[PDB]
């Protein structure tokens, strides 16, 4: 427990993320597919990483795995929080599941590590409603789309974003 | 855009109107520390929590934890606002009129919903198969229900109820499972055995012949994988733990069988109608879904029935989901759109208004 | 000392001439298992065997299970020898003759009682309100019966039967205390809702307007006390449950309510003695024994019959046992010794003795 | 199952009580109204305790309470098999009954209890057309009226014996 | 003279029929280095080896090693052939049919016995108590069981297993000896904590307000003596050792304690006999013979059953070895040599024997 508060914008964008209102289809697609938190400067909060996000309206136009582009947003060196809006299809039910992502790499600096794990207890309990986190330590642990089936709903799992497995 | 919720004892099947599976599927659950959590989160906490079933037998007991499975699965499973779509809801047989008033009260008044409907669970699998007149045996988590149709109305006298379904077998195969050496008593190691009987049990067409068959060979043995990759080998206890059904003495119960409680109630309707009855006997929910049940069935109902008789047992592939499939259908139709409780009739009739517009 | 043994349809009265009461009051149930257990013992073991009737409807339809009722009647229940002295049997109405010769013949070549007799159920319940002339409404466990006697002689044209009694309540009742929440599907917990039924049930005058009282308020809720400790609360199922003798459509059944079988038999007697069983109805049976069952027949055979017919519903406080009472008193006479069917008179007319000697 | 067997004394003592004779005033006051069995000296039948019986024409003479005296002759520290003729009086009958007792105290020697509880499902067998058994493992678990009673019919028993509880 | 064998998970008592105590009570382990050593053996060589359970949890689970136990209990303990004298074994509840085979296979195959019998531990624990109809709180060493028995009859369907007995408060009082300082790993120093279990903890009525005696004095301080004359101080672990037997939680077990098991498996029972389940529940192994375990479980299923029910504790002074010595005895009675399954029989039947002769 680092302390580290959850801003109200992160709290205004997860809300709107997880639940869908009824809105014209110019609307459906400003709705967001991912986004990345990051600390802000002064270390005091969790804010938006601006620019770094994806929308549904971008998904069948300019990008064609929203999955594989999310991974290329994660940055190399640097501790990031994640919340993917995973489309996915069991052999019984199409679901469509918010996934809370830790993405802690080996090579960021270890300051970075230890206040995102510390402080990730603290932001996560303020997202009710999300059941699934992956928790990612190197690149092979988040860039292949199995291991996101695995956490969704292990060996069910036979398709993800509309392309089977 | 409809909403189908569909009440089981064990488990809530939601989605939207129109598709062909439920969205979202998650158990009927609210856990409070031995401060609520509800569904797969209540789970995921195992032990720490006491569990309880609000509407355990088909039948809600508890309206408060009931609220907060509702809740649940128009926020965070179906991740919708339920004032904007209407909500179409499903009942057990032998629903109380109370129980239809506090449903119809709750998705009006704490919900908002613009439309809502009640549905008989039953009566939805029937027509789903294509058929209006017929007995449903629906056996789902918590308790077993045997349903008479006639014309599209269950006859109330002939319902019999029976207090032993999936959440049973499921208990009686982690008791049976010690003997070989396994121990399965955590609320985690639960859902392991649950998943064991959905994947390798089956129910035999002989029980005695299977026995001998198991005893004799290792041709039925299967292999199971534990989450943290153990192998275990399960053998005759694949179609003992489904036998219970047709056997309760195997679990301690003086109640009859599957079959025979079908025959029961059907021996409890009109003698001119029982012949259609016979040939017309739909199985529906989870627990109906073990290989080979519906040919034991066949056998079992034809040895109680008269030869003369002719016993059929209509199995849908799809019958596991039969009554939300059906509910889904019927709220995605144009045509269904009248069908509906307004807001502004509640607000004249108040829950009364569900009788007449519902049945 | 003769011996008075009343043979109803659920229960087995039997004791001795001269006592105010019967000695043994068992259930008449032979069970066997799914080797032969009669009366108390056969529901003691619950479970594991099944129950037959062998006298079900007031007709005796299984002779064998009969006699080991008798066997068990005359040795374990009253522990007398049935060979010194004699015994005062009851009918129900319309039994046909050949069960009465069938019962004759038992009584002398099987258990060789020096003396016998047969009365009519209906007539002793009559003779002990001080009455020859009126219709008597016994309602007891398998059977209800209105019966119209004219100078001591039952009207055979003119009996009504209906299968409704005691043991559809019970039953009824277990099918609505499930409404609650409870559950009472075991051998066991039947008799503790009978248990229920015969302390807790009541007859209400309105029904409609009973059924909005209990809707309102708490004051007609009831708590009863389990063997194992834990209390129950029942609450409108307390005149929901004896309200199914007025509405048989409670239970799915076609028939008319016991006001309208009384009514129907009164209408098949001559026109010129209606005037008497209007003003002579009398109860009779331990299913008529709810409180407020006399006002309630009073009000509704007072909606069927003329406004000008003076209506009469006698139920006397002991009318539970008027069967056995009548007969064990009628048995002690000094005066009725000669009425007894001797062995020597069986010796020469044969079974055939019944029919003269007791009409 | 101990393989004790029954002793044709107390097979007879049994159906004499249980089954009343038609016989003359002088005979009935010689009926048993309480009886005592215990294993014999090479413990290879249940017999009959000479000595420890109560007669029906004792009582209202010499014993004027047959429960209370009949528990008297229960032993302190030994096992006993008893049969108790009891007449009680319901709400809406007057009852006669033959009510089968297990003494097992506590103070009693492990061996005595062993074997009379592991022969007991035997005699009872024999002993066809009793309706009733107590269990009494302590002094006060049988010099209680009421507890005779509420095993009897519960609280449906108004009297005991000619004497309200 | 007849050998009587109880097959503890544990240990394994021994000894000859007629005797008040077993001749020999030794560890129930087979070791093999890390060729075979059984009992004290594979302990007295400590490390070298690994220690294995055959019997670990009641059930056998590995017959190779269980036949060691027994070749070891005859020639080495009771230092007598088996094919001198009939030997009578004891079963754990639950016992799968195929092992009661198994076991009359190898007595009379591998051994030779000359007769041979099967006794239920919980039955021997309860008759040995004088009662036939009550509740078993069997406590031993890798298991406890609470098995009702009514009339000489173990209800299979309501026994409740408990993998927590004196083995896991062995090594829970070996984890909380650390924290004075203490260490407390090897084979040979577990031996040295058991001893120190056996002798200084007991069971505290208020386990928060004891808690606070000892954290507030020193009264409750014990001192127990080393092998090698190290003289060590135990304060508050002398009751939060046998602690975990009622909270389970302490060991991180999910699973509930000793007293709600005990209540969990009388609520499986029929109502009708639940009255005298709470006042006959005896305690029997030695996990029970802590001081003040008899007081607690009252208290403790007192707050559990309703107010009405009687709660008797029966924790007979000699209950650590009742199974043996109820079996003894049962053994030397001349009336009981013709239960035994004779060498003759079992030619006949084969190992299907023990089910009609031992049930
Ligand atoms: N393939 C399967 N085979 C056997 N049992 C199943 C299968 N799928 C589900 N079940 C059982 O069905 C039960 C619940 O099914 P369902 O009818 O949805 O319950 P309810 O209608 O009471 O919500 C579960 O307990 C589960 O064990
Ligand atoms: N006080 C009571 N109130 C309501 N019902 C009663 C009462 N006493 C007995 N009964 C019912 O009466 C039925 C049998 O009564 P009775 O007429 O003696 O039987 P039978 O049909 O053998 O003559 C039982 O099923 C019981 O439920
Ligand atoms: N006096 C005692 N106090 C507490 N625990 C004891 C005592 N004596 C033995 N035990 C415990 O009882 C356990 C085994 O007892 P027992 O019931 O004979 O085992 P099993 O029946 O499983 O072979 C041992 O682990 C030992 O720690
Ligand atoms: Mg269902
Ligand atoms: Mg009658
Ligand atoms: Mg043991």
């Amino acid at each position: 427990a680092s302390g580290v508060a959850v801003s109200d914008g992160v709290i205004k964008v997860f809300n709107d993320m997880k639940v869908r209102k009824s809105s014209t289809p110019e609307e459906v697609k400003k709705r967001k597919k991912a986004v990345l938190f990051c600390l802000s400067e002064d270390k005091k909060n969790i804010i938006l990483e601006e620019g770094k996000e994806i929308l549904v309206g971008d998904v069948g136009q300019t990008v064609d795995d929203p999955y594989a582009t999310f991974v290329k947003m994660l940055p190399d060196k640097d501790c990031r929080y994640a919340l993917y809006d995973a489309t996915y299809e069991t052999k019984e039910s199409k679901k469509e599941d918010l996934v809370f992502i830790f993405w802690a790499p080996e090579s960021a600096p270890l300051k970075s590590k230890m206040i995102y794990a510390s402080s990730k207890d603290a932001i996560k309990k303020k997202l009710t409603g999300i059941k699934h986190e992956l928790q990612a330590n190197c690149y092979e642990e988040v860039k292949d789309r199995c291991t996101l089936a695995e956490k969704l709903g292990g060996s069910a799992v036979i398709s993800l974003e509309g392309k089977p497995l | 855009a409809a909403l189908v919720v569909d009440n089981g004892s064990g488990m809530c099947k939601a989605g939207f109107a129109g598709d062909d599976a439920p969205r979202a599927v998650f158990p009927s659950i609210v856990g409070r520390p031995r401060d609520s959590y509800v569904g797969d989160e209540a789970q995921s906490k195992r032990g720490i929590l006491t569990l309880k079933y609000p509407i355990e037998h088909g039948i809600v007991t508890n309206w408060d934890d009931m609220e907060k499975i509702w809740h649940h699965t128009f926020y965070n499973e179906l991740r919708v606002a339920p004032e904007e779509h209407p909500v179409l809801l499903t009942e057990a047989p032998l629903n109380p009129k109370a129980n239809r008033e506090k449903m119809t009260q709750i998705m009006f008044e704490t919900f908002n919903t613009p439309a809502m409907y009640v549905a008989i669970q039953a009566v939805l699998s029937l027509y789903a198969s294509g058929r209006t007149t017929g007995i449903v045996m629906d056996s789902g988590d918590g308790v077993t229900h045997t349903v008479p149709i006639y014309e599209g109305y269950a006859l109330p006298h002939a319902i019999l109820r029976l207090d032993l379904a999936g959440r049973d077998l499921t208990d009686y195969l982690m008791k049976i499972l010690t003997e070989r050496g396994y121990s399965f008593t955590t609320t985690a190691e639960r859902e392991i055995v649950r998943d064991i009987k959905e994947k390798l049990c089956y129910v035999a067409l002989d029980f005695e012949q299977e026995m001998a068959t198991a005893a004799s060979s290792s041709s039925l043995e299967k292999s199971y994988e534990l989450p943290d990759g153990q192998v275990i080998t399960i053998g005759n206890e694949r179609f003992r733990c489904p036998e219970a059904l047709f056997q309760p003495s195997f679990l301690g119960m003086e109640s009859a069988g599957i079959h025979e409680t079908t025959f029961n109630s059907i021996m409890k309707c009109d003698v001119d109608i029982r012949k259609d009855l016979y040939a017309n006997t739909v199985l529906s929910g989870g627990t109906t879904m073990y290989p080979g049940i519906a040919d034991r069935m066949q056998k079992e109902i034809t040895a109680l029935a008269p030869s003369t008789m002719k016993i059929k047992i209509i199995a849908p592939p799809e019958r596991k989901y039969s009554v939300w499939i059906g509910g889904s259908i019927l709220a995605s139709l144009s045509t269904f759109q009248q069908m509906w409780i307004s807001k502004q009739e509640y607000d004249e009739s108040g829950p009364s208004i569900v009788h007449r517009k519902c049945f």
